[PDB]
C-alpha cells in the first residue's frame, strides 16, 4: 500500500467537507418546508343544497 | 376652493359649487371597523341601518331629504341631502335625530328588524359576492391579529350575539367633537353654514376616543377557501403599500397604473398598451383583472385582482404577472412611465370631479380628518407630472424586489401552487 499516507490526508479534507456540506443541508430543507410543516386546516359543514 | 374653519372642537369643511342644483350636509367621524374587536364585530354596521331605517327616513321623506350613509376601515359619515334652499332644514333633522334623542331609533321593535335584515345581508355577501369577499379575506391575513384586519361589515357570529346594550356603548366613545367634522358640499356657502351650527348650538359629547395598543403590521401569509362546485377561481394578491401622507403616495398609484385594469370581453380593451397582455391572450389565461393601491392611515396593500375560468393554467397566469412586476426594478420606459402619467390625472379627475355632493362630501371629510386639510387637484397634477423613470425604479425596489407576499383564494384553486413557488417569482436570476 504505497498511497497509505497520501491516502489519509486525503480522508481529512473530505470527511471534514462533507460533514458541514451534510449540516448545512438539513438546515436549508428545514428552512424551505416551514410554510407547510406549520400549515393549519378547519372544518365548517357546509349547510344541505 | 375649500374652506376649513375650527370655531370649537367641530370642524367645519366645504366645498362651494355655485353651478350645482342640491346641496348636502353631514357630519364624519374618524373611527371605523378597525376601532372594533372580535365580539362586537359589526357594532359600526348595525349604527348606519338604524339611520337608515324606515321611521327614520319616513320623518325625512316629509320634508323632501333623503339619507345616506356609509362605513370604511377608518371612517364612518352620515349624509342628508337636499334641494340648495333648504340647507337649515336638514341640519335641524341631523340634530334631533343623530345628535340627539338617539333614543327613539334604539328603541326595541326596531333594533331588533333592523338586526334581523342585517344578518340577511351579511349572509347574503358571503355566499354570493365571491370577488368582494376574497379582498376581505386579503385583509384578514395580511393584517392578522391587528386592528386593520376586521371586516367593515363584522361576522355572523359577533352579529348574532350582539344586544341591546352593546350599541349604546360604542356611541358613548367615538361619536364625539373631537372625532368630528361637519361637511358641506354642493351648492352652499361655507359663511351660511357656520353661521347655522353657532345658531343651533350643536354640539356632541366631549370625550376622547380610546388609544388602541396594537399597530398594524403586515405578515406574509395565505389563506384558501377551496369550493369545487364553483364555476371560477377568484384570486387577490399584494405585498405591503404606503399609507395616507406617505412620500410615495403618488409613485406607488402609479405604479399600479401602468398595468392598468382588463376586460377580455371589451374589444378595446384587449388594444391597451400594457406588455402583460401579450402573454395571457394566446391561450387566455383570465377574463379579467385590475391592479390596486390601498392607503390606510397605519399601512397600505398593493397588488391585483383576478378571476378566471381556465382552471389548468393558473401557474401560467401568476408567473406571467410576477415576472412583469420585476421589470418596475431593472427596466422600464420612459413611454411606460409617459402613458400611466396621463391616465392616472384622467381617473383622479373623473373621481373628484363625479357631480355628485355625496361621493365629495366622503372624501372631503375623510381627508380633513387625518391630514387637517385637503390638496388641490392642480397640486396633485404638479407632484404626478414631475415623476421620473428613477422614482420608479427606487420605489420597487425596496416594496417589490424580493418581498414576502399575501395571498387570497376561493373557488377552484387546485391549481394555485404553493407559497414557495410563487414567493419565489418576485426575483429573477439572470436580473
Ligand atoms: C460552462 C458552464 C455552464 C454554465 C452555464 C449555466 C447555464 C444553466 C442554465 C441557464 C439558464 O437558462 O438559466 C435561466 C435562469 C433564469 O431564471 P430566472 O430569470 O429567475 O427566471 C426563470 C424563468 O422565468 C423560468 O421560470 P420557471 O418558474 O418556469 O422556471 C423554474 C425556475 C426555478 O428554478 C428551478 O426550478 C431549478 C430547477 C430544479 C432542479 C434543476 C436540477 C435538478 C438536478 C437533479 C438531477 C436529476 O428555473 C428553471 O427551472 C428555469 C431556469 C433554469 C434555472 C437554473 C438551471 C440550472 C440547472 C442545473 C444543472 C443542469 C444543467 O438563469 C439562472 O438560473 C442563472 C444561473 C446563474 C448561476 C449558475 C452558477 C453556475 C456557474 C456559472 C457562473 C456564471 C454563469
Amino acid at each position: 500500500e504505497p498511497e497509505h499516507d497520501e491516502r489519509k490526508r486525503l480522508g481529512l479534507k473530505t470527511v471534514i467537507i462533507l460533514s458541514s456540506l451534510y449540516l448545512l443541508s438539513i438546515w436549508v430543507k428545514k428552512f424551505k418546508w416551514a410554510g407547510i410543516k406549520t400549515r393549519k386546516f378547519v372544518f365548517n359543514p357546509p349547510k344541505p343544497r | 376652493a375649500e374652506v376649513t374653519q375650527l370655531s370649537n372642537g367641530i370642524v367645519v369643511a366645504t366645498e362651494h359649487n355655485p353651478s350645482a342644483h342640491t346641496a348636502s350636509v353631514g357630519v364624519v367621524f374618524g373611527s371605523g371597523a378597525a376601532n372594533e374587536n372580535p365580539y362586537n364585530n359589526g357594532v359600526s354596521n348595525l349604527w348606519k341601518n338604524i339611520f337608515l331605517s324606515k321611521e327614520n327616513s319616513a320623518v325625512a321623506a316629509k320634508e323632501g331629504l333623503a339619507l345616506s350613509s356609509n362605513i370604511s376601515r377608518d371612517f364612518q359619515s352620515y349624509i342628508v341631502s337636499s334641494l340648495p334652499g333648504s340647507t337649515d332644514k336638514s341640519l335641524d333633522f341631523l340634530n334631533q335625530s343623530f345628535i340627539q334623542q338617539k333614543a327613539n331609533l334604539l328603541s326595541s321593535s326596531n333594533f331588533e328588524a333592523t338586526k334581523k335584515s342585517v344578518l340577511k345581508q351579511v349572509q347574503d355577501f358571503e355566499e354570493n359576492d365571491h370577488p368582494n369577499r376574497v379582498l376581505e379575506h386579503l385583509h384578514s391575513t395580511a393584517f392578522q391579529n391587528t386592528p386593520l384586519s376586521l371586516p367593515t361589515r363584522g361576522t355572523l357570529e359577533s352579529l348574532e350575539n350582539l344586544v341591546v346594550a352593546d350599541l349604546e356603548s360604542f356611541a358613548n366613545n367615538h361619536f364625539l367633537n373631537s372625532n368630528a367634522v361637519v361637511v358641506g358640499t354642493g351648492n352652499i356657502k361655507h359663511e351660511d353654514l357656520v353661521n347655522s351650527i353657532e345658531s343651533k348650538n350643536l354640539s356632541l359629547q366631549t370625550g376622547t376616543k380610546p388609544v388602541l395598543k396594537k399597530k398594524a403590521a403586515f405578515l406574509g401569509s395565505e389563506v384558501r377557501l377551496r369550493d369545487d362546485t364553483l364555476p371560477k377561481a377568484w384570486i387577490s394578491l399584494a405585498v405591503e403599500g404606503e399609507p395616507v401622507n406617505s412620500p410615495n403616495y403618488f409613485v406607488a398609484k402609479l405604479a399600479a397604473q401602468i398595468f392598468g385594469s382588463y376586460n377580455a370581453f371589451e374589444p378595446a380593451s384587449r388594444l391597451q398598451g400594457i406588455k402583460l397582455l401579450d402573454n395571457i391572450q394566446e391561450y387566455q389565461l383570465c377574463d379579467n383583472f385590475n391592479h390596486f393601491s390601498l392607503s390606510y392611515k397605519d399601512s397600505g396593500l398593493w397588488g391585483f385582482s383576478t378571476a378566471t375560468r381556465n382552471v389548468t393554467m393558473i401557474d401560467d397566469l401568476i408567473h406571467f404577472t410576477l415576472k412583469q412586476w420585476n421589470r418596475l426594478t431593472i427596466s422600464v420606459t420612459d413611454t411606460e412611465v409617459e402613458r400611466a402619467k396621463s391616465l392616472l390625472k384622467l381617473q383622479l379627475g373623473q373621481l373628484y370631479e363625479s357631480g355628485n355632493p355625496v361621493n365629495d362630501a366622503n372624501l372631503l371629510g375623510a381627508e380633513v380628518l387625518i391630514k387637517g386639510s385637503k390638496l388641490s387637484l392642480g397640486e396633485a397634477f404638479k407632484k404626478i407630472d414631475a415623476i421620473t423613470v428613477k422614482d420608479v425604479k427606487a420605489w420597487a425596489g425596496k416594496r417589490l424586489w424580493d418581498q414576502d407576499i399575501a395571498i387570497a383564494g376561493t373557488g377552484q384553486i387546485e391549481g394555485l401552487l404553493d407559497y414557495m413557488r410563487i414567493r419565489s417569482d418576485m426575483s429573477m436570476m439572470r436580473w
